[PDB]
């Protein structure tokens, strides 16, 4: 029903397939995107992304990532997506120290210290994200890279502040208001599109990915907040407190798929 | 000339599953003239008699948790009317052995916080817990704590001396039976030492704690952390915790014996170290099952007289009342005024003769008092 899995160890990514057979599929995510192989679509339109987040929006340390449960209405359309998609949550992937590789996707082999993902469902076709997941319905995902910067990105302040409040597995916190738009790259023009999967079990191959080409800046000081996060792991009859680090899935084969590039 | 009177009303029965008696008894001895007939209920359905019934008492040969465990009640009837018994639970108390006889070796890093999981076997009855470390009781202190709710062993910060074998010892408090689990061998993983970090409260009491009058209520709180956290208990409202309360040596359990109203309210546990603080909070809400203060007694009255009958119970929340006549709910109607724990009959007639029961109840329990109205 929901098998144990981790980002390393006996239940690490190489082994997910043993309990979650779809992680062995041929339409898996994430991937390295080679620009020269991507083919050349309505314009990407965001709706609601500039509105201030409400005080009900909250952040949770899930043990696998830090998640932001969105409580406002944010919608995306265009970019080949079938209809309108509404945002459900945001999740993060990071390395270990010093801006080490933390992204899931890469572009021309280039990885990034963080990857932020936003997950969407079609609110018209389905009444909730969880049902969509259930029916293996199509869901939308944006991948945004963060890139090292000499000074703090103020736009990230509320998120970094929130991280400080959820150091341990299961902690939750409300966040200071933030502008979802400002966690996306300054230029939305260049992005890639392909069909792939969840990058965690059950690895369902239902994801329309929007991978933005240009990164969002983050300082080494801000990154420290990600590296300061902990999780817990299980061994036979033991639970342990562990650093939450390098929480990314290794990359997967393209196979029959092509990447589109705006 | 009398309606049924309980001589031996069903009481809770604890049967030890690994007993030697192939039989359990549920009492329902009743006296009336004429002699009453008796029926049994289980989980609200009738017991259609390997069941036996002797002098009203239900005898079960070959008791079996699956078919027999549950809530019983008897109902006694003669020509003068009917009464219903209190409910009684038949409970099979047991504790199985641990199934798997084998633990994987586990490795933890010096400085790391961890929990050794008991994983107690199927059982019925309250359990208590202890661990054995390298063949000697595992010493508890600010750094090592055993939960009596989970039975887990919490180690705030692992040190080199912790290497060795750990077995969980589980005791059924009802049968006094003890079982040992397979040892889990634990070793140091020789990567670093763990860095420092905020306490993580790893076991704690619920946000809402029903706290029964007269009982001892136990609250747990323990955190993993480097440096080892301190654990502090307080009441949110600043009042001192009662001196009768006991603290476990690791400070991981606060026990409040003989619980009384003044002991209720919001409690906090603060876990702190040089890296930060976290708090568990919860409200203890006092309650008490109903207790009889005034019962109804038999009434002998003549035609056309009137009748006022009252029962009274204490409890928290304050009990409400309802009435039965011959086992059926009795509500206000012609001549008969039913108001909470009172029954007022203006002008008695022959049809009023019967058995009556005044019932007092709250969220936490229901109690019955029974008497006969007889007319002349
Ligand atoms: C209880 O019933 C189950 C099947 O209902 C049976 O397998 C088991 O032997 C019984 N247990 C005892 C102790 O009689
Ligand atoms: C009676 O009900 C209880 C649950 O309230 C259940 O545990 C038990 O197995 C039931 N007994 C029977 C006879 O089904
Ligand atoms: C602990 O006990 C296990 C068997 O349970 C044994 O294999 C092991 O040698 C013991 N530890 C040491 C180092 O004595
Ligand atoms: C009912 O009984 C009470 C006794 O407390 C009495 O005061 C009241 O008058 C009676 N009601 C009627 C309708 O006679």
């Amino acid at each position: 029903g929901d098998p144990y899995w981790a980002y390393s160890g006996a239940y690490g990514p190489e082994h997910w397939v043993t309990s979650s057979v779809s992680c062995g599929g041929s339409h898996q995510s994430p991937i390295d995107i080679l620009d020269h192989h991507a083919r050349v679509y309505q314009e990407l339109q965001l709706d609601g992304f500039d509105n201030e987040s409400s005080n009900k929006t909250w952040m949770k340390n899930t043990g696998k990532t830090v998640a932001i449960l969105l409580k406002d209405d944010y919608f995306v359309s265009g970019a080949g997506l079938p209809g309108r998609f509404k945002a459900e949550k945001v999740e993060f992937h990071w390395g270990h120290s010093n801006g080490s590789a933390g992204s899931e996707h890469s572009v021309n082999g280039r990885r990034f210290p963080v990857e932020m993902q936003i997950f969407f469902y079609n609110p018209d076709d389905f009444d909730s994200f969880q049902t969509a997941i259930s029916e293996n319905r199509i869901i939308g995902a944006m991948a945004i890279f963060f890139q090292v910067s000499p000074r703090d990105n103020s736009a990230l302040d509320p998120i970094i502040h929130g991280l400080k409040g959820v150091v341990h597995h299961e902690k939750e916190t409300f966040l200071d208001p933030f502008i979802l738009r400002d966690l996306l790259p300054a230029s939305l023009g260049s992005y890639y599109r392909y069909t792939g999967s969840l990058t965690t079990p059950p690895c369902s191959e239902i994801v329309e990915w929007i991978v933005f080409r240009r990164p969002v800046p983050i300082s080494y000081h801000q990154l420290e907040a990600f590296y300061s996060i902990f999780t817990t792991e299980q061994q036979d009859h033991v639970k342990s407190v562990e650093y939450l680090r390098n929480n990314f899935r290794p990359q997967q084969a393209l196979n029959d798929r092509v990447v589109s590039k705006s | 000339g009398s309606g049924p009177v309980f001589v031996q009303e069903p009481s809770h029965v604890m049967f030890p599953l690994d007993s030697e008696e192939k039989k359990v008894k549920l009492s329902c001895e009743v006296k009336g003239n004429p002699k009453p007939h008796i029926r049994w209920k289980l989980n609200g359905t009738d017991v259609d008699i390997r069941y036996s019934v002797v002098d009203g008492s239900l005898l079960i040969n070959n008791p079996n948790k699956t078919q027999d465990a549950g809530t019983y009640q008897c109902i006694a009837t003669n020509s003068f009317g009917t009464i219903v018994s209190r409910e009684a639970k038949l409970q099979f108390a047991y504790l199985e052995n641990f199934k798997t006889r084998t633990r994987s070796t586990v490795s933890v890093r010096r400085g790391q916080g961890m929990v050794l999981l008991c994983g107690p076997p199927p059982h019925s009855g309250e359990l208590s817990y202890a661990w054995i470390f390298n063949e000697y009781p595992s010493y508890q202190d600010n750094r090592r704590f055993v939960s009596q709710e989970t039975g887990n062993l919490y180690i705030a910060k692992v040190e080199k001396s912790d290497v060795g074998n750990y077995t969980c010892v589980v005791t059924n408090t009802v049968t006094n039976h003890k079982v040992l689990g397979p040892p889990t061998p634990l070793i140091l993983r020789n990567d670093g030492v763990m860095g420092e970090y905020e306490p993580k409260i790893e076991v704690q009491f619920p946000e809402t704690v029903p706290a029964e009058k007269g009982t001892t209520v136990k609250l747990e709180c323990f955190a993993l952390g480097n440096p080892v956290p301190t654990i502090l208990w307080r009441r949110a409202d600043g009042k001192p915790i009662a001196r009768k309360a006991r603290r476990h040596k690791s400070n991981g359990i606060l026990e409040i014996p003989n619980f009384q109203q003044e002991d209720a309210g919001s409690y906090e546990c603060v876990a702190e170290n040089s890296r930060g603080k976290n708090v568990a909070k919860g409200q203890l809400t006092f309650y008490a099952q109903p207790n009889w203060v005034q019962i109804i007694n038999d009434i002998h009255v003549a035609m056309e007289e009137s009748v006022f009958w009252e029962c009274k119970a204490n409890g928290r929340p304050k009990p409400t009342y309802r009435w039965l006549k011959n086992g059926d709910p009795l509500l206000t109607r012609d001549r008969i005024q039913i108001e909470q724990g009172t029954l007022n009959i203006t002008i008695v007639n022959l049809s009023d003769a019967g058995m009556y029961q005044c019932v007092a109840e709250n969220k936490h329990g229901v109690i019955f008092s029974s008497a006969e109205l007889s007319v002349i």
